[PDB]
RNA sequence: AACGAGCUUGGUGAUAGCUGGUUACCCAAAAAAUGAAUUUAAGUUCAAUUUUAAACUUGCUAAAAAAACAAAAUCAAAAA
RNA sequence: UCGGAGAAAAUCCUCCGAAUGAUUAUAACCUAGACUUACAAGUCAAAGUAAAAAUAUCUUUGACCCAGAUA
């Protein structure tokens, strides 16, 4: 096989293996939060967006650590189906490619979310300032 | 241009399959282009007179538009308007109706 | 066919029998009769009927309307802007699957080229193909391909069933041999080497994520398994694989061909290749 | 027999071999002819062209 | 303009035109405002907003500039990162 | 042999928003001479009209009350 | 050339002004739908976002090319 001078051999002298890029990563599959496919059930519905579905059961899910999930469901609850499993689905894209990559960082984040605590309670949104007064009504109200 | 390759499984991903064999009964013909295509394409003439064109018919070119207008009739509720040349062999028909046309002659085997 | 039936019936076809389609011809009108005749279609007399009206454009001494726009550069440096003919996976699909590319050997411009699936003008300033992520869903294909460009998504496509892409240079003198390399075979030159990429395309070229040839390959894998969990797919171990070989292959970053050196001689009418024994030349192409 | 393949849905067109070696020799064979060649649909206007 | 070239017996652009009208493969023709960049310091704010845009062309401004450029000026660019991508096309458009 | 600037050839088929002319039949449709800009008003470009082809759906006449006016047109439910 | 007023949508019809300044709470970006309009030019504006914690208040004009001034 012809060589010249810019060959990848000579421009990266350490990386000479004829595998070298081809490898799989050793390990990795456990640092940065890898989230594991086989356990996630993913259904594709065409709805023209083809939406993507990805449902797991929180509680019983091992790889999440439980201090993780007891936030993550009270957090959440809204997107936990009847049996318990955590239901959240893209519709965004014609390609069902983004629409599962848009609904696996939802799990990567949240995930980091309740893993790091929200101590900041910023300021109050005016839908706050509704929910708030109208409580305060209702306290004063039950005087009884 | 080369012969398609044997598929184990019809349809094809890009969604091609080949003329069904044994060959279909009909009195009309619907021959394939040469690059092993459905004939049936898409024209507009003036901007606004969108057509669709059946081109490579053989046999009788009549009971070809006898069938697409009972297919046409339920989805329109009205008779098709459509062209027979006799001459060219192309039926061609108002409106675009390339899709259920492609799908409606790979039933038939063409 | 009942219509070639019709024929024998028929008396014999022959030079004063011949008739052209119905409606192929319209009538040349000239100005001879009353109707056309006259002041022949032209009018009153005045400079429109003299033949001296002025030119397009001109509104009868007002500013015209295609001068009182201001300049703006819209079309500044067009003819030095790089264009890129967009494959899509949906099309690259349909060509291997109607077996107008080989899927077992790897894929360049010229195999796409040769089955007439992409059309490149160099000059009309093509640098070559990218690849489009349209068509990635239905995308079951294992391939070896080299493309200019690649996007995210249409790697991702790639990778995902097991195939390989990267991104490659070629420059204007390149990109028309590899698109027609036997026209120049035939003019009796050398193979040219291969020129490294404007400074501006070296970036994009010398990074892993966009599979560039000039790339480190130490820094593949990780990129590789990046998409995979970006994407949710198990990135496949191609080294296990049969058709590794094949899969890993790669042009070096001055060679057009995939087993002709820069430098060698084609000779198609005798079968052989001639190669030069000359030191200073073998320096000059092995560079 | 024709040289190169027939498509399944046409059958193939015939003629009568004849050799010019005596007079009366007007039938010594039997040929095929591809029917997309001797069998084409009568298209007077495109002789026209 | 030239209709016969003398070298070449071929139509001429008038590049007057191509200095200033970008054509979108639909058709269309784009456009600067006419005084967008001038005495700017006695124009009011909604004023000036407009005079920043791009605008589309007539029908006929669109014929004319048609017959004013030849026909390599409305073939298909493949330009890569094109910021008017998307804008070559029309969709859902019945007329 | 008609000099405010000779004559001949050539440039040269000079140019002329000006005058004159512009050669068979039949069928059909048809403006208007309005508004705008122009060293523009003896011309031209655009609108408006007219017209050919095509697409698909309401148009024309009329039009109550009811507003807008001040104390026959604009608008246009239902119908015909 | 343009603006205001009568005739009242005509006029060689009759008047006043403008090629403005003053005033300042300094008056963003972005964006539905409309007016006016041969073209060009000229008007009004919800929503969203952003500064602040009421808009500027009085009531107009010059295109393209081409030259300037700067960061
Ligand atoms: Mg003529
Ligand atoms: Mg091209
Ligand atoms: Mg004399
Ligand atoms: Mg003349
Ligand atoms: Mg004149
Ligand atoms: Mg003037
Ligand atoms: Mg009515
Ligand atoms: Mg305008
Ligand atoms: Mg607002």
């Amino acid at each position: 096989t012809f060589q010249s001078i810019y060959s990848l051999d000579k421009l990266y002298p350490e990386s000479k293996g004829a595998d070298t890029a081809w490898k799989v990563p050793e390990h990795a599959k456990q640092a940065s939060s890898y989230i594991p496919l086989d356990r996630l059930s993913i259904s594709y519905c065409r709805s023209v967006n083809s939406k993507a579905e990805v449902r797991f059961h929180l509680a019983s899910a091992d790889w999440i650590e439980e201090p993780v999930r007891q936030k993550i469901a009270l957090t959440h609850k809204n997107k936990i189906n009847k049996a318990g499993e955590l239901v959240l689905t893209s519709e965004s894209s014609r390609y069902q490619f983004r629409n599962l990559a848009e609904c696996l960082q939802k799990i990567r984040d949240m995930i980091a979310e309740a893993s790091q605590v929200p101590k900041e309670p910023s300021k109050e949104d005016a839908r706050l300032q509704r929910l708030r007064i109208e409580k305060m009504n209702r306290e004063r109200l039950r005087q009884k | 241009i080369p012969e398609p390759p044997k598929h184990k499984h019809y349809p094809t991903p890009s969604g091609w399959q080949p003329p069904r064999d044994p060959l279909p009964s009909l009195p009309y013909f619907v021959r394939r282009s040469r690059m092993h295509n459905i004939p049936v394409y898409k024209e507009i003439t003036h901007g606004n007179r969108q057509m669709t064109l059946i081109r490579k018919v053989e046999g009788d070119i009549w009971a070809l538009q006898k069938d697409v207008e009972e297919f046409l009739s339920p989805l329109l509720g009205k008779t098709p308007i459509t062209q027979v040349n006799e001459v060219t062999g192309t039926l061609r028909i108002k409106g675009y109706f390339d899709e259920q046309l492609k799908a409606w002659l790979l039933e038939k085997g063409f | 066919g009942t219509s070639l039936d019709l024929l024998r019936s028929l008396p014999r076809v022959s030079l004063a029998n011949l008739k052209p389609s119905p409606n192929s011809r319209k009538r040349e009108r000239r100005p001879r009769d009353r109707r056309r005749g006259r002041k022949c279609g032209r009018g009153h007399k005045g400079e429109r009927q003299r033949g001296t009206r002025p030119r397009l454009g001109f509104e009868g001494g007002q500013t015209p309307f295609y001068i009182r726009i201001p300049k703006y550069g819209f079309n500044e440096g067009h003819s030095f802007r790089h264009q890129y003919q967009p494959l899509s996976l949906r099309r690259l699909q349909y060509l291997i699957d109607l077996g107008r590319v080989d899927p077992t050997q790897p894929i360049d411009l010229t195999q796409l080229v040769n089955g007439r699936g992409v059309t490149i003008q160099p000059l009309k300033r093509d640098y070559g193909v990218q690849l489009v992520e349209e068509g990635a869903d239905t995308f079951q294909a294992k391939i070896n391909i080299e493309v200019q460009l690649a996007s995210e998504l249409a790697i991702a496509a790639i990778e995902k069933n097991g195939g390989v892409v990267t991104t490659a240079f070629y420059d204007p003198r390149s990109l028309e041999i590899l698109c027609k390399p036997i026209p120049f075979f035939l003019r009796g030159q050398p193979i040219p080497k291969r020129m490294l990429p404007p400074e501006s395309l070296v970036p994009y070229y010398t990074d892993a994520k966009n599979r560039g040839y000039l790339a480190d390959p130490a820094k593949f894998p990780e990129a590789r398994l990046e998409l995979a969990m970006k994407f949710g797919y198990v990135l496949p171990d191609i080294t296990k694989d049969e058709l590794f070989r094949m899969l890993s292959a790669r042009k070096d970053p001055r060679q057009i061909f995939f087993g002709l050196a820069p430098g060698w001689v084609v000779n198609m009418a005798d079968k052989k290749i001639l190669k030069p024994t000359d030191e200073n030349l073998l320096k000059y192409y092995s560079s | 027999k024709c040289e190169l393949r027939i498509p399944v849905h046409r059958r193939p067109v015939q003629a009568w071999v004849e050799s010019l070696r005596g007079f009366e020799q007007e039938r010594i064979g039997l040929a095929e002819l591809h029917p997309d060649v001797f069998a084409t649909a009568p298209r007077l206007d495109i002789v026209h062209q | 303009l030239t209709y016969c070239s003398t070298r070449k017996g071929k139509r001429k652009t008038v590049k007057s035109v191509v200095h200033r009208f970008l054509r979108l493969h639909s058709g269309l023709w784009l456009r600067r405002k006419a005084g967008y960049k001038k005495k700017l310091w006695k124009k009011s704010t909604a004023r000036k907003k407009r005079l920043r845009e791009f605008v589309f062309c007539s029908k006929t401004q669109s014929k004319l500039l048609d017959k004013m450029t030849t026909s390599f000026w409305k073939r298909r660019n493949w330009y890569a990162g094109d910021p008017y991508q998307m804008y070559h096309d029309r969709t859902n458009l019945r007329v």
